[PDB]
């Protein structure tokens, strides 16, 4: 860390890498896959509305 | 000639739109039926590319 070099034990080293990196998959799998279809849908929306 | 009421110079462009009008309910409107024709609006101008796509559907529409 940053002031710190902190000591730890495995047990809290080893599941910090696992869950984090799996938790984050979910979420970047989300938006980057929800942005595809928001360009689809926005180049219909971006000819209607200024007028 | 004595025209008691107003003379008006133009027809429009369009002839024969019942130009003969004997009972004359008069609508004056400064705001034109001709806003454009094409992409960009009347007063709206653009020379990016991604914005003129914008305008193109509903110029003629606002016209309608």
């Amino acid at each position: 860390v940053g002031g710190v070099l902190v000591e730890r034990t495995v047990k809290e080293v080893l599941p910090a890498l696992e869950n984090n990196k799996e938790q984050i998959q979910k979420i970047i799998e989300t938006l980057t896959q929800q942005l595809q279809a928001k360009g689809k849908e926005l180049n219909e929306f971006r000819e209607k509305h200024n007028i | 000639s004595l025209i008691r009421g107003l003379v008006l110079d133009h027809g429009a462009r369009h002839p024969d739109m019942k130009k003969r009008v004997e009972d004359a309910y008069i609508l004056t409107c400064n705001v034109s039926l001709e806003y454009e024709k094409t992409e960009v609006n009347s007063g709206f101008f653009y020379k990016s590319a991604e914005e003129r796509e914008k305008l193109v559907k509903a110029e003629r529409k606002f016209i309608e």
